[PDB]
């Protein structure tokens, strides 16, 4: 997975 | 002004539950957009990253450590907490806390951490250190003091010689125990004529020695 | 996990001298939304980590014109025009894109000096060690640079691996060397078994091995 950016 | 404050127990015995808090200010995580985390880094070591939790209570955690980690928050109370279970010597760090976002607005980046809180994971009890001292091998000479078997952090050592003196205290290191050694180079006219004297504290264990370093 | 490799991990340097440290991923570093959360970080000791270089290029507040961010993919570089004082430390590249978010190993930024051979000091048990069973040969090696140094322990001529401890100080804030300490721990029946007692260095600063040595029979 990756990380949460908008 | 943002802060951002660590607590946890101190000292913690393997197997047993690190439980960590984070408390914050001068934001908040109902904000969307906001997240808080934490890294921990052991001593002398590089930074590892543990887990991430969201204003809307989505997480990432390490997944190497999944098992192991839980991450919840109290958006009311401005905390946010950490579980690790059955913890090991390996768990011995600084334990970071640190604020993310994941807008632009917001700050994506590790800009704000806290001071850090340190966990150190041992089965070792209250353990006072045998001091020994270091004479040399029968323009200036160098004496040396050991300090062995301790427990816990941390010891101080002062040097109390007879005008140029250089020292040198090492960092300790485990042995369940730590064990720190220190050297003092004075002049050659200094020793042995006049006395030289290792002096050790160890508060936890009530131990506050001097010890002489009689020649050889 | 995506592998961050510094390079070097450590790198002296004079002041007024240019730096840069390398950082390749194991992956490209480019998130689904396009940016690359390459961030750059400086750590000094007693404090926490600080924000210097986010998305690949880009200085955080407080950050000097001095430091620059370049690269793309998983080859990344920072550079320092001039060093100064404040910017020694540890530098780490970090990646925030992928799960789990990774650091470097970290790379020190040390300062430069003359070349300084070790002061080597063996040192024989205590008399109350031995009295309570037990058995450590000590050695000081002092006021070195550079860092880089070979110690080994000898016992009646043949090198000992076991039972070693090693304590190595940060860089002097006073001369900009650097010290060491070991300790090879022996019960007091091994210790009493053996005569010949040694502590090796080689270090750049000659060609042979500095030893330094006791003889138990003549303590």
């Amino acid at each position: 997975a990756k990380f949460r950016h908008d | 002004q943002v802060t951002l404050k660590e607590s946890g127990p101190g000292i913690l015995k393997p197997s047993q539950t690190l439980s960590l808090t984070c408390s914050f200010s001068g934001f908040s995580l109902s904000t969307s957009g906001m997240g808080v985390g934490w890294i921990r880094q052991p001593s002398g070591k590089g930074l590892e990253w543990l887990a991430h939790i969201w204003w809307d209570d989505d997480r990432s955690y390490n997944p190497s450590l999944k098992s192991q980690l839980t991450i919840s928050k109290d958006t009311s109370r401005n905390q946010v907490f950490l579980r690790i279970t059955s913890v090991d010597t390996a768990d011995t760090a600084t334990y970071y806390c640190v604020r993310r976002a994941h807008t632009t607005v917001l700050g994506d980046w590790f800009a704000y951490w806290g001071q850090g809180t340190l966990v150190t994971v041992s089965a070792a009890k209250t353990t006072a250190p045998s001091v020994y001292p270091l004479a040399p091998v029968c323009s200036s000479v160098t004496l040396g003091c050991l300090v062995k078997g301790y427990f816990p952090e941390p010891v101080t050592l002062t040097w109390n010689s007879g005008l140029s003196s250089g020292v040198h205290t090492f960092p300790a290191l485990l042995q369940d125990l730590y064990t720190l050694s220190s050297s003092s180079t004075v002049t050659s006219s200094t020793w042995p004529s006049q006395s030289i004297t290792c002096n050790v504290a160890h508060p936890a264990s009530s131990t506050k020695v001097d010890k002489k370093i009689e020649p050889r | 996990d995506v592998l961050m490799t510094q390079t070097p991990l450590s790198l002296p340097v004079s002041l007024g001298d240019q730096a840069s440290i390398s950082c390749r991923s194991s992956q490209s570093i480019v998130h689904s939304n396009g940016n690359t959360y390459l961030e750059w970080y400086l750590q000094k000791p007693g404090q926490s980590p600080k924000l210097l270089i986010y998305k690949v290029s880009n200085r955080f507040s407080g950050v000097p014109d001095r430091f620059s961010g370049s690269g793309s993919g998983t080859d990344f570089t920072l550079k320092i025009s001039r060093v100064e004082a404040e910017d020694l430390g540890v530098y780490y590249c970090f990646q925030g894109s992928h799960v789990p978010l990774t650091f470097g190993a970290g790379t020190k930024l040390e300062l430069k000096r003359a070349d300084a051979a070790p002061t080597v000091s063996i040192f024989p048990p205590s008399s109350e060690q031995l009295t309570s069973g037990g058995a450590s040969v000590v050695c000081f090696l002092n006021n070195f640079y550079p860092k880089d140094i070979n110690v080994k322990w000898k016992i009646d001529g043949s090198e000992r691996q076991n039972g070693v401890l090693n304590s190595w100080t940060d860089q002097d804030s006073k001369d900009s060397t650097y010290s060491m300490s070991s300790t090879l721990t022996l019960t007091k029946d091994e210790y009493e078994r053996h005569n010949s007692y040694t502590c090796e260095a080689t270090h750049k600063t000659s060609t042979s091995p500095i030893v330094k040595s006791f003889n138990r029979n003549e303590c």
